RNA sequence: GUAAAUG
DNA sequence: GCAATTTGCATTTACCGACAATATCAATACTT
DNA sequence: AAGTATTGATATAAGTAATAAATGCAAATTGC
């Protein structure tokens, strides 16, 4: 019973910030259907849902027409967003929240003190069922929040202290083969690293076919993105746009050091392990060659390297009697 | 023992001429020692200490640091040995067909001579120099300059050891050198630390290389620092043994080397260039060649006077200087010692973001307080470190030459050209008796000292003998008084000066004192003063004092006039800045900005400058910016309605750098440029003094770019690859710079003819400073140079130098097809085109340019017949008068100046009987 | 980059 | 032609949220 | 045809954000 505003009406919108919407109701059910949101939350009712950046408000409108959570809430600043929102939705049952995202203590304010939003809290042994977040930042010049969300996954700081929350992010397509890059790819950096240590991500949707070809071809035909042609979304100018989605799971490793020894590594991303030890410290190099009795791994490139290796490679650091001090940075 | 003492204590000029001598002779040993670089002392030390404690067989590493630097050198000779010889055996070999090759030869040829020895005290020194240097401690330094310090430092042992018997060195051959060699060091740079096991928490002893390379992350991007071991930290901080080879620049002891050559000269065993060129290829090719000619002799004889005039150090006034010191609070210009930066309290994180930004930005501010008090702190302290070891030496000032001719000193720390207490604190050696006329010059400087120098000369003298109770009394008990000088405007010379007054006035008779105090000569609007001889112009000559008169005219005091009025009518009509700025308006808030106005200070540089002075009031205490703004506005609407002819010659030299800025050569532009159809600006505006010194103007597009080095890729500028020139910037700087130029030309006839009379002269660009008795013959030298520099037309000779350097040039410029001169282009380039058989270009057209000027320029008669049948498009222009008036597609126009703007009507030589136009 | 000094 | 748009004299000193960014990869260019 | 080399682009990290609103200096210069 929440209308879902038409293509004329996002046409009449002047300012987008560089936020890239889709406005196709096929799609947005054809996404859910692969994505089987319900497995996971056998309770529609019970259901908490907190979105950034929510936009037009087309993807919030047909998700809570599909689901009906308990309290569905929109994190936005932009003004004319703001309007368009409340004259569109008013009297509906979607509650409409004027904040920003990009402030850290907004959700500190909204959970802590004055508890518009109250979440609920769950144990990290499996996954949550009654928190879920979804997130719009195709915007080119936000694309560091996004890190800053994955970080914030292992300092367990921002909200997964409520547990492990699936993530419905939209990014835009650069960004997605940034952190979706297997070992040996060309595109694999410290975001893929952290993306696999943290989570296990599956590409559910992407525009543009080209772009497919940056991907690998084993973990594509797996995935199988919802491929849509290019003008169902309404800012034509942009790039591409992407959907993942984020479950975080458990790991055991001490996140500082593996922060600082994958960040020392992948300055050098092609030069042999063979010498590239030396940057970690002094004697790094001298030490790592007495420690290591594996010749495979001595040669590999960071780039190869796995995360089982990264974290042996953190373990030898830390037995490393003569370690500086990661925490001068 | 006290050499000044001494001096003063001897009663015959024989016997001073006598001491004269033995002083020379006997700091000439001083005078090298202090000159001395520490290149081979340091390794003789570190022999030294290895061997004792070597032979004593128990030592700690403490004093061991020279222990260890003398194991590093033993470890790092036989690799550089290696490079040598590699450097040898691919340089010796004649055959030059590389195999493809990753050996690089082109450092070899720069480091074969003789780094073999001496080198390691270089990496050594500097590695350990640059410690904390820029901030990467988080220990350490940026590979940046780490590569290239050590570079430089290699290239001046060159050039020192060449003195005692490729000019420029490249910045990419220094990076690579700086590079190889860092490496080199850390290789054997080894150290032992012991550490403690995680497992069991045992003692651990294990040696490690002492410097690390590596890379940190700033905002996104990468930096690649190189970093030092915790225990050589500790050692270094420890110890306090910096032992650097470059000693600090400091006042000489002996005359210094007269300026032969444009490398020999200043320091006696320190070389020197005549100009201070910023790494540029151009200027340094010009002025060698100029030297080579041999026509900046004069130049050479105005540095030689400048230079020659020894000084020593005020102890009278030192002494005040050192009590306030010690007392070490707030001061006329010292801020006083802030122990610890206070934290304002903050509110409550509950609190607005707005509030808690201004509760950062409140310790933004006070940070930078803290942090600009103690800066001033520290120069404040160096200056008085050196003020107080040189008291009571025979001190000199070796000087030397930006690219336009000014003249700047040698030391930069301790000099004349410093603030007010650096002025104070130095007086001349030589006394001179202060004769009949000493006395009311010495008066006449005290009086204009306190900046009531808009006065005429008997009104001067009359305030000085009003104030002569004042003068003693201040003089008597600078503190602990009255403290009289602390009102004045330049407190510290005013206070030698009363100190000066005070002894003279004490004496019997003024005319056999022998007095020491510099007298300051100067004057008012130099730019507006050289504007209006260059143009002639009487109106503007009688306002800034170049004609003769009895009452001094105040340029400052007509533009403060001028801007009352205009915040008088602002206030009639309402507005609140009017109403607060109205009255309070005085000289000095507009002098800057006058001053400077012909020297190109733009709006910001306006607003920055009257802001300085606003603040001091305090009126607008909080924040002024926008009173700043709008008041500029208003002065520079006065400004503009007050100069025409001044502005009509800025205006030409503007647009006349801009045509120059946007040529092309004939000759070297006919080689392909990689882009065909958009050529490259490779020109700079050149132009000569009339001493004869060459300037370029430096200003060019510089582009960083990675160099290959062996540590990792260095993202530095060469400047040696020429660049495509900075056309606004040439625009924007040809005028200034030819200004200050004339001034320094000024400067050194000047100087010349004083030294030549037997005067001791000392100048800060205006200013030119003599003892009391000498002021009268400085004053008439003055005028009779200003005439002769004067006396031609200076902008004309201007002009024609440009049309004589620059004749086979072309421009670039684009013009209607719709006319009928661009038709007959078309017409010509149809059929160039044809007989090329390809389509036709700007290239192909200077090709053809070039061709026709070779027939042309050929000495053969039966030549020249050629050229002149052959018509190109410079062939069309040769009959068009006026190229603007005929000014779509871009075509070739030949380079022509506009002529020179009208030349008023004024006999220069009037100037002569003028006594207010320089004082 | 910040501040200061000089012209 | 048209809109926007990014700086604007010389010299010296001290200080810093920090001052010239670096690694790698492909596209064009050149040489044999 | 075989190659090899010099040039140019892009990412890197992650709270001095982004975008639009805001504002101001104007002007000589730089995009279309
Ligand atoms: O505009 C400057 C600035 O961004 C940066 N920079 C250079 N030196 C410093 C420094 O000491 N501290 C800080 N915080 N930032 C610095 O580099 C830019 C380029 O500098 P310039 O091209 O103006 O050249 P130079 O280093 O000679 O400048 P300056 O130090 O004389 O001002």
């Amino acid at each position: 019973s929440v209308p879902i505003p038409g293509i004329k009406d996002i046409s009449k919108l002047k300012f987008f910030y560089g936020f890239k919407y889709l406005w196709n109701p096929t799609v947005y059910n054809k996404i859910f259907d692969k994505l089987d949101l319900t497995k996971t939350y056998k309770h529609p009712e019970e259901l908490k849902v907190l979105d950034l950046y929510p936009g037009v408000g087309i993807q919030s409108a047909i998700f809570y027409n599909k689901y009906c959570p308990r309290q569905y809430s929109l994190l936005e600043k932009r003004s004319s967003l703001y309007k368009f929102l409340n004259a569109k939705f008013e009297g509906s049952p979607l509650q409409i929240l004027k904040r920003d995202p990009y402030d850290w203590s907004t959700y500190s304010n909204l959970i802590d003190e004055e508890r518009i939003f109250v979440p609920e809290v769950q144990s990290s042994d499996h996954i949550n069922d009654k928190f879920l977040t979804v997130a719009n930042v195709t915007g080119e010049g936000s694309e560091g929040l996004i890190m800053q969300w994955l970080s914030c996954i292992g300092n367990k700081n921002w909200l997964y202290r409520f547990g492990k929350v699936k993530m419905l992010l939209w990014m835009p397509s650069t960004t997605a083969r940034k952190l979706l890059a297997r070992p040996g790819m060309h595109s694999r950096s410290k975001c893929s690293v952290v993306r696999e240590a943290f989570t296990d991500t599956k590409l559910i949707a992407i525009s543009d076919a080209n772009e497919l070809k940056g991907f690998d071809s084993q973990c594509i035909e797996e995935w199988d993105p919802i491929l849509f042609s290019a003008a169902e979304i309404w800012p034509t100018k942009g790039k591409p746009i992407a959907l993942v989605e984020m479950d975080p799971i458990d790991f055991d490793f001490d996140v500082d050091n593996w922060d600082y020894v994958t960040r020392h590594l992948m300055i050098l991303k092609r030069t042999p392990l063979n010498t590239v030890m030396d940057s970690l410290g002094h004697g790094g190099q001298q030490y790592f060659n007495s420690r290591i009795t594996d010749k495979d791994l001595l040669k590999k490139c960071p780039i190869d390297l796995t995360n089982d290796e990264f974290i042996y490679l953190t373990k030898l650091f830390m037995e490393w009697p003569f370690k500086p001090d990661i925490l001068m940075d | 023992i006290n050499f000044f003492e001494i001096y003063n204590s001897l009663p015959t000029l024989e016997e001073k001429k006598a001491f004269e001598s033995a002083l020379n002779i006997f700091n000439q040993d001083r005078q090298k020692v202090l000159e001395n670089r520490a290149t081979e002392a340091a390794r003789e030390r570190w022999k030294h200490d290895f061997e004792e404690a070597k032979a004593r067989g128990d030592i700690s590493i403490e004093k061991n640091l020279n222990v260890k630097l003398w194991k590093w050198y033993n470890e790092m000779l036989p690799l550089v040995k290696e490079e040598i010889n590699h450097c040898r055996s691919l340089l010796s070999e004649k055959l030059s067909d590389k195999k493809g090759l990753n050996k690089v030869d082109t450092n070899r040829l720069g480091y074969g001579p003789y780094l073999t020895l001496i080198d390691p005290g270089k990496m050594c020194v500097i590695t350990i120099l640059e410690l904390l240097k820029l901030n990467s401690t988080g220990e350490g330094m940026r590979t940046a300059r780490a590569v290239i310090s050590v570079g430089k430092a290699i290239e001046m042992e060159f050039r020192s050891e060449q003195v005692l018997k490729k000019i420029l060195w490249p910045q990419s051959i220094r990076a690579r050198i700086g590079s190889v060699l860092i490496s080199m060091l850390i290789q054997v740079a080894k150290v032992s630390v012991q550490g403690v096991d995680p497992v069991t928490k045992a003692k651990v002893h294990g040696e490690a290389p002492a410097f690390a390379h590596g890379y940190q992350y700033h905002n996104g991007s990468k930096l690649g620092v190189l970093k030092i071991h915790k225990t050589l930290i500790r050692q270094l901080n420890g110890e306090r043994l910096i032992a650097s080879v470059q000693p600090q620049l400091l006042p000489m002891l002996v005359e210094p080397k007269p300026w032969v050559n444009w490398r020999s000269g200043g320091y006696h065993y320190t070389q020197s260039t005549l100009l201070r060129t910023k790494d540029s290829p151009e200027q340094v090719a010009y002025l060698k060649a100029a030297s080579d000619n041999g026509d900046i002799d004069r130049v050479y004889d105005g540095l030689n006077v400048l230079g020659r005039t020894p000084w020593t150090v005020n102890r009278k006034v030192f002494d005040v200087v050192s009590q306030v010191w010690n007392k070490g609070e707030g001061f006329l210009d010292i801020p006083g010692a802030q122990d610890e930066m206070v934290l304002p309290p903050a509110p409550p994180k509950n609190s607005d973001p707005s509030i808690l930004r201004a509760w950062k930005l409140q310790v933004k501010t006070i940070a930078n307080k803290f942090s600009s008090d103690r800066s001033n702190r520290c120069d404040t302290n160096y200056k008085l470190e050196i003020a107080r070891a040189f008291l009571g030496e025979k001190l000199y000032f070796p000087h030397n030459l930006d690219f336009r001719g000014r003249a700047y000193p040698l030391s930069p720390h301790f000099n004349h050209l410093g603030n007010d207490m650096s002025r104070g604190l130095l007086i001349f050696w030589h006394g001179k008796k202060l004769g009949p006329s000493g006395l009311k010059w010495l008066k006449i400087h005290l009086s204009n000292l306190f900046g009531f120098d808009k006065l005429p000369l008997k009104d001067r003298v009359a305030f000085t003998e009003s104030h002569l109770q004042d003068i003693k009394d201040s003089a008597e008990n600078p503190l602990t008084g009255d403290r009289w000088w602390t009102t004045a405007d330049k407190p510290w010379q005013a206070l030698a000066t009363c100190f000066e007054l005070n002894e003279v006035m004490k004496m019997d008779n003024p005319e056999e004192f022998i007095s020491h105090q510099p007298v300051h000569q100067d004057g008012t609007c130099n730019g507006l003063q050289h504007y209006a001889a260059l143009g002639g112009d009487v109106e503007g000559a009688t306002q800034v004092n170049l004609v003769p008169s009895d009452k001094p005219q105040d340029v400052y005091a007509h533009v403060a006039r001028l801007v009352q009025k205009r915040l008088e009518i602002a206030a009639e009509k309402g507005d609140e800045n009017a109403k607060i700025l109205k009255d309070k308006i005085t000289r000095k808030v507009v002098k800057q900005t006058v001053m400077t106005n012909v020297y190109g200070v733009t709006y910001v540089g306006a607003t920055f400058q009257i802001a300085k002075q606003l603040s001091p009031i305090f009126d607008d205490r909080k924040e002024s910016l926008d009173f700043s703004k709008y008041l500029t506005k208003h002065v520079f609407s006065a400004i503009r309605e007050l100069f025409h002819s001044a502005h009509l010659i800025q205006d030409w030299l503007g647009e006349s750098a801009k045509r120059i800025s946007k040529s092309i050569r004939l000759d070297v532009d006919e080689k392909s440029f990689k882009n065909g159809n958009k050529p490259d600006f490779m020109s700079s505006v050149i132009w000569t003094t009339p001493l004869g010194l060459p300037i370029v103007q430096p200003y060019r597009e510089e582009s960083k770019k990675q160099v290959e080095t062996n540590l990792q890729t260095v993202f530095i500028s060469d400047p040696f690859a020429v660049n495509p020139v900075n056309a606004r910037r040439q625009k924007a700087g040809l005028p200034p710079n030819f200004i200050h130029s004339l001034d320094a030309s000024h400067m050194l006839l000047s100087a010349a003819e004083c030294g030549k009379q037997g005067l001791d002269f000392a100048s800060v660009h205006d200013s030119y400073w003599t003892h009391a008795s000498d002021i009268d013959t400085m004053n008439v030298v003055l005028r009779e140079q200003f005439i002769k520099l004067h006396e031609v037309d200076l902008v004309l000779r201007l002009k024609e130098e440009f049309d004589q350097r620059y004749k086979n040039y072309v421009k670039i410029g684009k013009l209607k097809r719709s006319t009928d001169l661009a038709q007959k282009i078309i017409r010509i380039r149809k059929d160039l085109s044809r007989k090329l058989g390809r389509s036709t270009t700007l290239a192909d057209e200077i090709y053809f340019e070039k061709k026709r000027q070779e027939l042309l320029n050929s000495p053969l008669i039966e030549d020249r017949n050629v050229g002149e049948k052959m018509v190109t498009t410079v062939s069309l222009f040769e009959d068009i008068t006026d190229l603007d008036a005929l000014e779509g597609m871009s075509v070739l126009l030949p380079l022509r100046l506009p002529e020179i703007p009208p030349k008023g009507d004024f006999d220069v030589t009037v100037l002569r009987n003028s006594q207010y136009f320089f004082s």
